[PDB]
């Protein structure tokens, strides 16, 4: 038999980093960030955020092969304009928002038990 | 972890301080003095090792070494601090009685060193050996003890001797020593090398893939046995002599 | 190492003006304690401009003596305020600056008694301001009567009187509808300004108030609520209290506005 | 004589590290470089062994202190270097040595993997290391396989007089940041005799164990 | 241990005066009164055999190992700037 440990999908092996980030050759400002032991589940949430920003020109994510945990990530921003940053802020603005969800979800659940 | 490349030999003391002068006279360099003190522990009978994986041999239980060097004061008895301390004293150092006895060292109880048998086929000018090395700097706790310390490894003491030679440095890092070995036990102590000097010259590689350093290592070893044609004859030792694992027991002394 | 004529012109433009960066740091030192560690994302403002923060051990937490020294072609000045800044979730924060008591000082003047004097004055300077800052997170406005402000007489003598050109009494002037936070009710009793004296030597603190009519209530005996009448003006009456810590001084405050 | 003492809270988020960075930056006085730690634990492959002989043997890396392993077995402690800067020149001379050795951790897992075995593996990188007045704090995040564990705190000072009164001021900054859960260590491994880099292993091991 | 190390050491050592980094003290006891005496050592140091460095360590009459001033100077104009403001200190402190 040759199916591999399901393990692999949420443990990362050793001498693995979770980031990999390298410079894009053809567009200027623009990067592409591998990340591993992921799926759609971050790659569409972080897309779909980084395509609110003004100053974000291009963000694209793909799986290469549905048989490996791992997705690609492409950015390319204004001149001025880091896309590290823009990274860091999108992932501010998904954790406020989740909090956000989270408060609101625990004030209707209570006061629907106060009615219950 | 090296690779030593090495030739071996012995001679008479007779020739002994002859040998001496001959030496300075190619390397330029006079000869320095030193001592060692080795112990050889091996894995505890005691314990079961049913992780040796027998059906495809992944490894063999192997024998460790932990050397250390002791101050000639207690090699110097009280008929020898007149003379001062150089090579000639390796003179008077024809007996099989030594001032450090076995209750000294047992007092005592460094340099940790494992080792394999050299490579096989008979294509091969020099001994090369690998070896794997590490160093103990100190200890602590209650029972900070080298014999404690091997215990908990999972090693116990097997039989120690004593080294006393000569060392002399030359170009591209050869190393040429030439020593007497006195084995020590509660019973006393005796000396295997009786009425000689054991002759071992030696250079390390640090890397074995590096392939260039090595040809250029057999070269000069060749050229040094080439140039005492005559005098010593250099040999490569016995593939079977220097096999220290503990299933098959031997000691090239 | 350098490659290009504009990089030679701003390394020894660099070399000005840090080899003047480290005259004058020390010289701070031989006598203060700078910070090497604070980044503004904005410059402040006021050619090349560095800024640096100083401050003592015993000063209030978050108060540094801010210092923006401004470097010409042929001519150097340095800007010295307080301010007050904080650090949130790895960012610099200018929590506050002031802009009203700027120091304008030329480069050359500056030398050791100097420093030393404003080591001496800063510290009341430094009181002074974040009492503002209190009573404005209290939402009063106020006023300093600075050194100028009490030579040219223009306050109330008796206000003066004892103050013997000693740095440990302060005064501050007050809006009486500020410090009863919009109690409009009051204001046809007291004038519409009041007086803080803060003596650190005497540790008391003083609340001055002046009548806006003779009321004949003052001719009767009101010595058991604790308010003295000014010999001088007999329309004009003051709370006397002492004080340990500076940081309740606000409760205090609020003890005279009971009063 | 130097002293030392570690404290680890098991429950930290992310973003702790850098609140007790921000919570301390008053009395912050210089930064210094990164620092990591690396610690491995082994286990004994045999069974026939004695009731009162432990199985485990800890093995606690410092890369700050010169490439230093440390191996800790039933409060007893063993320092091994790695270095060919750190070797005693008797050594070098006599040939009791080849000048260039291999760690210890090499050792235990090439050569003795049928007497131990590796169980578990914890790491720390890229460690913030900053100077107060008479103290120096170091701050890292440990990553074991899984993912993020806690907080590591470790404080070194010259002066002993007033140690305790420091190790307070710490657990009060720590509690104004509602990190409730701590648990601290400043223990020695022998009273007569002081290694400090033992007693910093000992102490490692005293906070991480579980 | 061998004779010839030692003795290499031994004729190596024998340089050490005229080999070493030269270097000299200068310590200034200025008479007080009120049992409040200052102490000004300045040493004088050549650590990379031309360069000179002044380190002055002035302690004030208040306590033995209350060091109220310790510095380090390249500069001689900076030496003598800071000289004169000590002396300038010292001044007015005997007249207060």
């Amino acid at each position: 038999m040759n199916a591999p440990d399901r393990f692999e999908l949420f443990l990362l092996g050793e001498g693995e980093s979770k980031l990999k980030i390298d410079p894009d050759t053809k567009a200027p400002n623009a990067v592409v960030i591998t990340f591993e032991k992921e799926d759609h589940t971050l790659g569409n949430l972080i897309r779909a955020e980084l395509l609110n920003d003004r100053k974000v020109l291009f963000a694209a994510y793909k799986v290469e092969h549905p048989f490996f945990a791992r997705f690609k990530l492409r950015i390319q921003t204004t001149e001025g304009y880091d896309p590290k940053d823009a990274l860091k802020n999108a992932c501010n603005s998904i954790i406020n928002k989740l909090g956000a969800l989270k408060t609101n979800f625990e004030t209707e659940w209570n006061l629907q038990t106060l009615a219950a | 972890m090296v690779q030593q490349l090495s030739l071996f030999g012995s001679i008479g003391d007779d020739g002994y301080d002859l040998l001496i002068s001959t030496l300075t006279t190619i390397s330029g360099n006079p000869p320095l003095l030193y001592n060692s003190l080795c112990t050889v522990w091996k894995p505890n009978p005691s314990y079961d090792v049913e992780n040796v994986n027998s059906r495809n041999q992944l490894v063999e239980p192997n024998r460790i070494k932990l050397s250390k060097e002791v101050p000639f004061s207690y090699l110097i008895d009280e008929t020898m601090m007149d003379k001062p301390l150089n090579f000639r004293i390796l003179k008077s150092f024809t007996n099989d009685k030594i001032p450090l006895n076995y209750a000294m060292t047992r007092n005592i109880l460094w340099s940790l060193q494992i080792s394999d048998i050299p490579a096989a086929g008979n294509n091969r000018s020099v001994s090369m050996q690998t070896i794997a090395e590490t160093i103990i700097l100190s200890s602590a706790g209650k029972n900070s003890s080298v014999s404690s310390l091997m215990n908990g490894l999972g090693y116990v003491f097997e039989f120690q001797y004593l080294t006393i030679g000569v060392k002399f440095f030359m170009k591209h890092g050869l190393i040429l020593e030439l020593q007497k070995i006195w084995q020590i036990e509660e019973a006393g102590n005796s000396q295997i090398t009786s009425g000689g000097f054991l002759l071992k010259a030696y250079i390390n590689v640090s890397r074995g893939t590096d392939i260039d350093r090595i040809n250029y290592t057999e070269t000069a070893l060749m050229n040094l046995k080439k140039e005492l044609q005559g005098y010593i004859e250099l040999s490569v030792p016995d593939r079977q002599s220097m096999d220290s694992r503990v299933a098959h027991g031997n000691i090239l002394i | 190492r350098a490659e290009g004529p504009e990089e030679l012109a701003r390394i020894l433009q660099q070399l000005k003006l840090d080899k003047i960066i480290h005259v004058l740091t020390t010289m701070f030192e031989n006598t203060w304690s700078c910070s090497r560690i604070i980044k503004i994302d904005k410059p402040i403002r006021t050619l090349l401009q560095r800024d640096l923060f100083i401050r003592l051990p015993h000063w209030p937490l978050n108060w540094y003596l801010i210092l923006s020294i401004i470097s010409s072609k042929t001519s150097c000045v340095v800007e010295k305020r307080i301010g007050k800044i904080v650090s949130q979730r790895g960012k610099w924060n200018l929590k506050y600056l002031d802009n009203s008591n700027v120091m304008t000082v030329k480069l050359e003047s500056i030398t050791y008694q100097k420093i030393m004097i404003l080591q001496r004055t800063i510290l009341n300077r430094i009181i002074n301001h974040m009492l503002i800052d209190s009573l404005n997170q209290l939402e009063i406005r106020n006023k300093i009567c600075s050194s100028e402000m009490i030579n040219e007489q223009k306050l109330p003598q008796y206000i003066i009187q004892g103050s013997n050109t000693n740095d440990n009494i302060s005064i501050i002037t007050l809006e009486l509808e500020s410090f009863l936070e919009g109690s409009k009710a009051l204001n046809s009793i007291l004038e519409s300004s009041m007086f803080l004296r803060i003596d650190y030597s005497n540790s008391q603190i003083r609340l001055y108030a002046k009548f806006k009519r003779n009321t004949m209530m003052i001719q009767c005996q009101i010595d058991k609520l604790y308010i003295h009448f000014v010999q001088e003006e007999p329309l004009a009456f003051y709370l006397e209290e002492s004080f340990t810590n500076l940081g309740i001084i606000v409760q205090y405050l609020t003890k005279f506005r009971q009063k | 004589m130097g002293k030392s003492a570690v404290i680890f809270v098991e429950r930290a988020t992310p973003a702790t590290l850098t609140e007790l960075k921000d919570a301390l930056s008053n009395s912050i006085l210089s930064v210094r470089d990164p620092w990591s730690i690396d610690f491995r634990t082994y286990r004994c492959s045999i069974k026939n062994l004695p009731a009162d002989v432990s199985k485990l043997m800890y093995s606690i890396t410092f890369h700050h202190h010169g490439r230093q392993t440390v191996l800790i077995k039933d409060n007893s402690a063993m320092v091994t270097t790695a270095a060919a800067a750190d070797i005693p020149p008797a050594l070098v001379f006599n040939g009791s040595s080849t000048g260039v050795p291999e760690s210890i951790d090499t050792i235990l897992s090439s050569k003795l993997s049928n007497i131990w075995m590796q169980r578990q593996l914890i790491k720390g990188d890229a460690g913030e290391t900053l100077i107060l007045d008479g103290l120096t704090v170091r701050l890292v995040n440990l990553f074991s396989s899984t993912g993020f564990k806690g907080l590591l705190i470790e404080l070194q000072a010259d002066e002993a007089g007033e140690f305790e009164t420091k190790i307070a001021g710490i657990e009060g900054h720590l509690a104004e940041i509602r990190a409730k859960e701590y648990k601290t260590s400043s223990d020695s491994l022998g009273p007569d005799t002081s290694n400090e880099i033992c007693d910093l292993a000992y102490q490692y091991v005293r906070a991480l164990e579980l | 241990d061998d004779e010839n190390i030692t003795k290499l050491n031994k004729e190596i050592r024998a340089f050490d005066k005229l080999l070493n980094i030269p270097r000299r003290e200068l310590k200034i006891n200025l008479p007080l009164t009120e049992h409040k005496s200052p102490n000004l050592s300045l040493m004088l140091e050549s650590p990379n055999y031309c360069n000179a460095l002044i380190h002055i360590k002035f302690s004030a009459g208040t306590e033995a190992n209350a060091v109220s001033f310790d510095t380090t100077f390249s500069d001689f104009k900076e030496v003598e700037d800071f000289l004169h403001f000590i002396v300038a200190e010292y001044i007015q402190q005997k007249k207060v």
